[PDB]
């Protein structure tokens, strides 16, 4: 998209020196103890996002055997009878923290709260309507 | 007769070449004519064989003069409390190229920590003896299945031994200067102790001037505990034997007695635990004694002052508020009087009275299972005295034994034992005593003159701006201060938190109230 | 002991991060590489080179003036 | 199983030099502070006839000197400890020594201290030819 590819890096944690020094008081973290620190802020540095986005390739074209399948599908479906699903109106949905990032490209111009809050409910409506077809 | 300290291990009959014999009684036979060795040259000397060497039985009871002991009596274990380390090994057996010995497998001490180690054992060669990995397996026992596993997870002897002297260093180099060691079974531990132990005459350490407890074999050199990076021998242990002091069966059913807390995880440090738990009771659970002195490590004078300061303060204000007819003091084994001037009747009880002041101190020992009906008059005050259920009259002051800090050292059976100066052993902590009274709420009573320049009352005391709610000491109205006042409450404020930090907690009787005090003090 | 050693050289990672380090970009590597390897150490002397070997880094460059603060 | 190998009258004077950090000067403070020195020793038979040199390959006396198994002198190679030679092994396994008669009732001890004339082949003192 745009001329240079960018290098995100990931900071290292912070350190809370006075509860460190409280729990060496009280006698903890001995050598050859059980209890210990195994839990770190691992840093990363430039090219940490791609090397990870990476890992997609041990995703293989994969046949399943049609029959059985067919068959447990039936039996999973049948673990699944004691609840109740259909679409619902506008107004009717739960929104929690309307105060999270929008993806790409709408996160250049605020968060979920505006398109959540410039959209009437005809216009969300009208989306479901038109993504059904 | 013979021993079986250095008892060969090989499996082969033949004897050895009387010039690479260890003794006279380890020889072949053919050479043996009369007790005496004759070199038949019809024979010649192997040039390869390996025998192990058991170590077990080894000893020592010496007498020499720049070395100190290393089995200590029970008053010099008594006196050094701070520094007892439980300790327990498991073993196991020699198999193929040998058998008749055992090899140290798992070690545990009284910290909560297991080492695991390769089964390591001393070979011969026809040029010298050697430190080896040699073939074994657990004992056939059962209930020794769960030690299966372990024979695949050893690690190689100097990692384990660097590893013993940082456990000991980081967990010791607060308290004491050196180590005592509890054990048992004491003879196959000595028997275990030879592979880190290193003894010889007193030293000092280098860069630090406190009494040398490491030693290092590459440089060649001994630390304190502080400076102790790298080091790995222990260099002058001292140790006790807790089966010693006239007991019966197995630690487990002389344990069981009484704490039962610890149960029996099935690992090795359980044992170390088990076994000083054993060896505080055997010691401790009597009566205090007032002879024994401990050093300060550290801060601890800072406590006692505050304690004094709070016992005075809340006693004078208690009797203030409700002027109580007469005092049962309780648990004091000397007869002094915590407020100075008191028109109260003042008791003394103990279970204890001594030699003098016994006319005073009479005779009691407080049970609420009985004298809870007797002392329904004026009020009790149990300053750490340990009972059960209180009455609903009292002051009580009890240490909580929950509390984590380096001057409280685990004990039996829940209970821990404080170390101040002269060790107090104080039992569990639970709520069903204190069932009839309630936590006393901090205040701070004050009763005496002002700042001065004024010297009169409204309004010419000097008045800086504090404003606190609780500081009870007319005058006070909001500016509240008379300087002397203030900066007293500040004062009392530290100490009391201090205190409080320290582990003790405070109750009073239900019919307590603040109000009264200012109803006092309108005058 | 070890504890410290692993507690000191996150301390020193973030220094070093303030210190505008991860704009250059190989040198950045190296530490993240070294402070990685020091947190999942087991033995103390090898974790102190390392420890050395990434100190040496803040001791290179004329940022922070150790001859104020080394006063105790 | 396996064969004993001390005597009672030896176990406090190993297990003490066994657990020391210089087991010379320990065995000398040792005997220095009223000790029974070590004795089971191997004892020879032989001609009393050859050379002085005590360190030998079989058993050579002198009407005055007295072989013994060599092996079961060397302290080290006793308490089955390291050798402080610094490559690396004990000598006397293997050979046998000849001690004068009046001081070989303690033949560790000798074997301490003592040490064989690198020219005369002999203990400097019994005798030396050098000087
Ligand atoms: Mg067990
Ligand atoms: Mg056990
Ligand atoms: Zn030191
Ligand atoms: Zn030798
Ligand atoms: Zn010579």
């Amino acid at each position: 998209l745009t001329n240079n590819v960018a290098f995100q890096t990931v900071k290292p944690g912070n350190f809370n020196k006075d509860f460190y020094d409280f729990a060496v008081s009280k006698g903890f973290f001995k050598e050859g103890s059980s209890v210990e620190l195994k839990h770190f802020f691992f840093a990363q540095d430039g090219n940490a996002a791609i090397s990870d986005y990476d890992y997609y390739r041990y995703n293989l074209p994969t046949m399943c055997d049609i029959r059985q399948l067919l068959f447990v599908v039936e039996v999973v479906d049948k673990y699944f009878d004691c609840y109740d699903g259909g679409c619902i109106n506008a107004n009717q949905v739960i929104v929690n923290n309307l105060d999270k990032s929008a993806g790409f490209p709408f996160n250049k111009w605020g968060k979920a709260r505006l398109y959540y809050d410039s959209m009437s409910y005809e216009d969300q409506d009208a989306l479901f309507a038109y993504t059904k077809r | 007769n013979v021993t079986g300290l250095f008892k060969d291990c090989s499996k082969v009959i033949t004897g050895l070449h009387p010039t690479q014999a260890p003794t006279h009684l380890s020889v072949d036979t053919k050479f043996k004519t009369e007790g005496l060795c004759v070199d038949i040259p019809g024979i010649p000397k192997d040039m390869t064989y390996r025998r192990l060497i058991s170590m077990m039985g080894f000893k020592m009871n010496y007498q020499v003069n720049g070395y100190p002991n290393m089995f200590i009596t029970r008053e010099e274990a008594i006196r050094h409390v701070r520094a007892w380390i439980g300790f327990d090994v498991e073993g196991c057996h020699a198999t193929r190229e040998a058998v008749g010995t055992n090899l140290p497998l798992q070690l545990g001490f009284s910290t909560g920590v297991n080492l695991v180690a390769v089964p390591t054992g001393y070979v011969d060669t026809p040029n010298n003896t050697d430190f080896s990995r040699v073939s074994a397996k657990p004992p056939p026992g059962d209930q020794f299945k769960h030690l299966i596993p372990l024979m695949y997870k050893g690690l190689p002897w100097n990692v384990v031994r660097i590893k013993i002297v940082q456990m000991l260093s980081d967990t010791l180099k607060n308290l004491s200067d050196r180590v005592v060691f509890v054990l048992w079974a004491h003879g196959f531990e000595l028997t275990s102790m030879k592979y880190f132990v290193k003894i010889g005459p007193e030293r000092t350490c280098c860069l630090c001037d406190r009494r040398a407890t490491c030693f290092s074999t590459a440089s060649d050199t001994y630390a304190c505990w502080h400076h102790s990076i790298g080091f790995d021998y222990v260099y002058n242990p001292f140790m006790i034997d807790v089966q010693q002091w006239g007991f019966t069966g197995n630690l487990q059913s002389n344990h069981d007695l009484y704490c039962q807390v610890h149960g029996n995880a099935h690992v090795a440090s359980c044992d170390a635990i088990m076994t000083r738990c054993l060896a505080v009771h055997e010691c401790f659970v009597k009566r205090v004694d007032w002879t024994i002195e401990y050093p300060i490590i550290g801060d601890e004078l800072k406590i006692n002052a505050a304690c004094r300061k709070v016992q005075h303060m809340v006693v004078k204000a208690a009797l203030l508020a409700d002027k109580f007819p007469v005092l049962h003091d309780i648990g004091n084994p000397k007869a002094i009087k915590c407020v100075p001037q008191a028109d109260v009747e003042w008791k003394f009880y103990d279970a204890q009275p001594c030699s003098d002041k016994a006319y005073k101190i009479e005779e009691l020992f407080y049970s609420y299972a009985t004298h809870s009906d007797k002392f329904t008059d004026g009020v009790c005050l149990f300053w750490n005295c340990n009972v059960d259920r209180y009455p609903a009259n009292s002051i009580v002051c009890r240490f909580d034994t929950r509390v984590l800090s380096n001057l409280n050292l685990p004990g039996c059976d829940g209970g821990s034992l404080y170390v101040n100066k002269h060790a107090f052993h104080t039992p569990a902590f639970d709520k069903s005593a204190f069932v009839n009274l309630k936590q006393l709420p901090f205040f701070y009573y004050s009763d005496s003159p002002c700042e001065s320049h004024g010297k009169q009352v409204v309004s010419d005391i000097d008045y800086v701006p504090l404003k606190s709610a609780t500081c009870i000491t007319r005058c006070n109205l909001g500016g509240a201060v008379c300087r002397h006042h203030a900066n007293e409450y500040r004062l009392y404020l530290d100490a009391y938190n201090m205190m409080i930090s320290a582990g003790f907690s405070l109750w009073v009787y239900k019919q307590f109230d603040t109000y009264n005090l200012w109803n006092t003090f309108t005058r | 002991k070890m504890s410290d050693v692993k507690c000191t050289s996150v301390v020193l990672l973030s220094v070093l991060q303030q210190l505008r380090v991860e704009s250059s970009s190989k040198l950045w590597a190296q530490c993240v590489q070294l402070h990685n390897d020091i947190l999942l150490a087991k033995d103390t002397t090898e974790a102190f080179e390392k420890m050395v070997s990434l100190l040496s880094v803040l001791l290179s460059m004329q940022g922070a003036v150790d001859i104020n603060k080394l006063c105790e | 199983a396996g064969n004993a190998t001390e005597v009672p009258a030896n176990s406090t004077v190993l297990s003490f030099c066994a657990f020391a950090v210089d087991a010379a000067k320990a065995y000398k403070d040792y005997l220095a502070s009223g000790g029974q020195p070590i004795t089971n020793c191997v004892k020879m038979l032989c001609t009393h006839t050859g050379t002085g040199q005590a360190i030998t390959v079989t058993p050579e006396a002198n009407m005055d000197q007295e072989s013994f198994g060599g092996a079961s002198c060397c302290l080290y190679c006793r308490c089955h400890i390291d050798h402080p030679n610094p490559k690396g092994f004990c000598d006397l396994k293997g050979k046998y020594v000849q001690i004068p008669t009046t001081c070989a009732n303690d033949p560790v001890g000798f074997t301490l201290k003592n040490t064989v004339c690198t020219v005369c082949g002999m203990w400097k003192g019994y005798g030396c030819s050098c000087d």
